[PDB]
């Protein structure tokens, strides 16, 4: 387990962290990260608390927040901002899913990064998605 | 093809500030940040849809030389000299 | 105001409740809804604790949730699933911004819709996006 | 309001101030608080009906006024006594305005006229005292 | 007086209830209430974060929420809305205290009613208030 | 998991049941809960160090215990006492089995079985006793 | 003994810390805590939502919360973890009950403890728990 | 006492809503409301001020001709007598 | 076997109540409920106990007559006496 | 004016202090600290009235001096006499 | 323009199934949601795409009309028969 | 006594980590950890039964040469001689 690796590299605390594990990391091209989903989160019962059905926003920031992670671990000090989500919301995810993100890095600038990752629950694919960050650390 | 990598550039304009063709032809030579209604990112998104349009990859320190219409498709042109 | 009737028709109870107010609705084509932000919510400090910047998917949600208040009163009874989001994000949202969503609707089908939407903050826009819908109700 | 984080004695759960607009220095201070659905106490105090907590309005002023004397006086400020009228409700979607003057500044205790308002409708008016503490 | 009457005669739900237990209640007159605080609350790590001070907005919300309990035992079957409080903060409360809260009638009309409230722990006044609510 | 949500007598911030894999009705129950970074405890608890505490991990145990109750017997569950030995820590990211048998069920109280693994690893072990209500 | 001392010597923080006050210590021998349960609480809310009723679970929790601060106050300058309990839980713990956890010392080794606490509510006996901590 | 009677309610409403005593003084053959912008709890505290001061009981239903000054003063009077 | 159903018995109740067993054979005559600070599912531990590992079954009608060491070594022995 | 500075400080001090002005007039040797259940910031209340409705002003070394009914009365004299 | 339209709409399915041009035109004749790992999902994908590359709206009850590449096709120069 | 050291030992190990009393009784040649998956824990409640059951005290030092059955025969022989 590598998760309080993550609680200093991403700033994120409770409740907006939606990383829990990097199962994988390949610098500069490749990061796999876990996110374990149960009914025990505030959203679950904020959105829609008939029926638990994460809302597809989230997965898109835990795929955000592993590119954050691959990038402070593989590009000395700035910071990333969101710029962009093109988003495929392919089937439903829910309480007691493995969430597996995977973000693969397409081009990379010193001023702009863009990404493609997809988010997976075993064999299903359930998000697609490009994302697109800036920096804008100023000191 | 400059012809065709020409009106395609004016279109993928058109397309990226949501504009006209007509519009942004006319504004051959105008800069983008000024009057263009456009900002580092949509430069972002010219830059990402030509280099995937016209099957390249730019060294985008050539982002120095995107300010307008015209830089945006002379700079395309001197990629593809490169090509 | 109209925060009362905001409460019924958005199921969403708190905390994941991102429309105060509907400004106005023009059935089957518009509607225009307020957010305030606040620094006093949750995710400003779990996102980034050391500058409070509100994060961009929470403006998409909030955006998904002025469209199903304007699918809820102008399409019976069915719901509807977010099928996908294309989001630009211009500028950053800071507490004490009140946050204007507005959705027009481009096509609707029986199983489906696709709105466009912009988040303004007075003369800003900071969000555009193209959301997507499908209807899933069973019965 | 990075500024207003530092300033204030309060950090997220019950931090009732969003900005700053002017600073009177040792005159007056006026500030906004968004009033969001997305709080706490609209479902705790009243489900049926969201309304805001005067008290917090209460709480606010009080805030407020800690950030006039923080930017006034180059240092602990306990709220001592409160005199308030509740004018008009408070609902989500609402700009609260609060402005709080001082009336009487002394080295072991102050005293301010605070006054919300939403638009140009004032909903509380209040009288607070302030004793300070090392 | 059970704090599962509190329930639906008091409509204040959790993460803003402030009473626990009602120990008197002499009606039309005057009620006691116990609200029983500890560290384990949001507004301790809200409300300065180092050390542990609950506010004083707190402890007249909790007078006010005696207030309305002791109304609703005889005037029941019309919301009660607090339309004003005259306060002095004596004494600060910590976690562990005790706070009791005596509400005392002093005038009842048709659309109006009016209150003396005492907060202490132990028998050592930490709160007055004179309370207005308008209906 | 929505069946979950009415068998349990819980709601969201103390919810330790996220599905029910195996329903051996009268004999055994096995159940999932993933264990997430996002939940309270683990900032209350220890925040240098997030480990779940293992009293939840009981109270998981528990909430299983009450779920095989509700599905084998056609109605109030109290724990009546624990014996638990805690064998291994439990992390984020780890995915809690929970795995209760029966060894006594009368009709005023009932004697069950727990474990708790995370994959093959025995972490926790314990045993419970409930008693019944109307 | 007082609530901000509590904060450094207990690194527990604000939504699982269930310990407000040290009414004695006697040390390497045995301590008493008081934790004041209120309504205002997460878990009432969270378990069993129509009555309220704290989980012994958390007793339990409280419990080893003051058995750790015990150990700190002479084993000095190492984290405590527990290892084991046998408890029995006697009677409910309702809002406005002043939970008193006694814990009192049988055995300390290099890398182990031994506890023997109890959880009243007055002089009634609600939880009795044999608790065992690893090092 | 007239005097006195007089410049005590004035004293009363010059408390409550605080404008300059003789500038409520002429402006009493208005409405408290429509031109005096005066409150439920306005009309409350100068009713509770009165019942202090006054040491004298209030029935509120004469709240109803609780409208102007003069008219709180004749209700005052007919109270003052009421013993 | 008298004395060594007083084994088993004795054993697993002292195992169970925490307390001395000399004093166990000097309070055979002890209540459990009001003597022996005992719960009901102490009861039901102690009797799940003989249940197994004497290996033979009791129904629940028994718990009924769970009163004192005595009593309760008198239950178990009439049980083996049927059990 | 003795009287009238009476009347004023007398006046403001039974609107603060919550007590019967005839009790007054015979506890004018009340002491504030202990006998009448004061604040200090009791006193910073009734010193902001006597500042604003007697027009002129007192420093804060004056607040050491309010300790009674006859000695604060003496003490606003006296500044009065100055002020 | 069949020749146009035919292979950009070979392109649209190539893009939106992220495939080989040469794979999908191989796949004239085989149905979507079986083999060429589509819903309904990429379907409103097509949809929308076709729709503002070709300047209609389609009378989108077509739906029933979209199977595969052929459907597809056929479906649309349908749409612009009605054209 | 040899007989009694030796089956209250196994006894308490057979309690402790629950295998049939032969089973471990002839496994004491290995190692507790290596072979018997016990743990600090085990090993604790292994020594705590036996300072209750057999009243005797115990350092824990000892504890390094708790590895094996026969061991911790051994030096509970000691210690029942420790007085
Ligand atoms: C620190 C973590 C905060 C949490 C979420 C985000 O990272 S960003 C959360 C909110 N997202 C935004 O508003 C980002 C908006 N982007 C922009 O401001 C501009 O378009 C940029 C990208 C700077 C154009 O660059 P150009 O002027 O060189
Ligand atoms: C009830 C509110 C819940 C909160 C957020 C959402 O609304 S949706 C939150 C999560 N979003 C999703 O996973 C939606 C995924 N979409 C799909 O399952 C498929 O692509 C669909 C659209 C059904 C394809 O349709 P085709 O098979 O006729
Ligand atoms: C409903 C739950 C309440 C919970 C907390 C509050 O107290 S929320 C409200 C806090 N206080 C208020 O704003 C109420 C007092 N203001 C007023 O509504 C007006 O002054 C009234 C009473 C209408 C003047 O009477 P008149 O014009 O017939
Ligand atoms: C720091 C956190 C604040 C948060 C919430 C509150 O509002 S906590 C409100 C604190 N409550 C208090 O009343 C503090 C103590 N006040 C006093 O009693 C006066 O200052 C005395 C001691 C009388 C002075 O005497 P005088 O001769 O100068
Ligand atoms: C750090 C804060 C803790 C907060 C709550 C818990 O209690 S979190 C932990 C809950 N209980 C546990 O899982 C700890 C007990 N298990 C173990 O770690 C092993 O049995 C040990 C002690 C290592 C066996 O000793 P031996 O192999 O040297
Ligand atoms: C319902 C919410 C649950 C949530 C958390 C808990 O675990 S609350 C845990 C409740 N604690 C209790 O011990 C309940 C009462 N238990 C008892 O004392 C026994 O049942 C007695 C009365 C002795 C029976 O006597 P025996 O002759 O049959």
């Amino acid at each position: 387990v590598n998760f309080e690796e993550v609680r200093e590299l991403v700033p994120q605390k409770y409740p907006f962290l939606f990383i829990d594990k990097v199962i994988e990391l390949q610098k500069e091209s490749r990061i796999v990260c876990l996110k374990n989903i149960s009914g025990n989160e505030p959203f679950f019962a904020g959105h829609f608390p008939d029926f638990a059905i994460m809302p597809g926003v989230l997965i898109v920031e835990a795929l955000a927040q592993a590119s954050i992670i691959l990038f402070k671990k593989s590009f000395k000090d700035k910071v990333f901002l969101l710029a962009s989500a093109n988003v495929r919301f392919s089937k439903p995810v829910f309480p007691g899913d493995q969430l597996i993100l995977e973000i693969d890095i397409e081009k990379v600038i010193s001023s702009a990064a863009i990404v493609k990752g997809v988010a997976k629950v075993g064999d299903k694919v359930v998000t697609k998605a490009t994302l697109s960050f800036g920096v804008a650390n100023k000191d | 093809p400059v012809e065709n990598l020409e009106k395609e550039i004016t279109a993928i304009v058109a397309e990226v500030t949501e504009l006209d063709e007509n519009e942004i032809w006319e504004k051959r030579d105008a800069d983008f940040f000024k009057d263009l209604e456009i900002d580092s990112l949509l430069a972002l998104e010219i830059l990402a849809l030509i280099e995937k349009k016209f099957k390249v990859q730019i060294p985008e320190e050539k982002l120095v030389d995107i300010t307008s219409l015209n830089a945006t498709i002379e700079m395309t042109r001197s990629t593809l000299e490169g090509k």
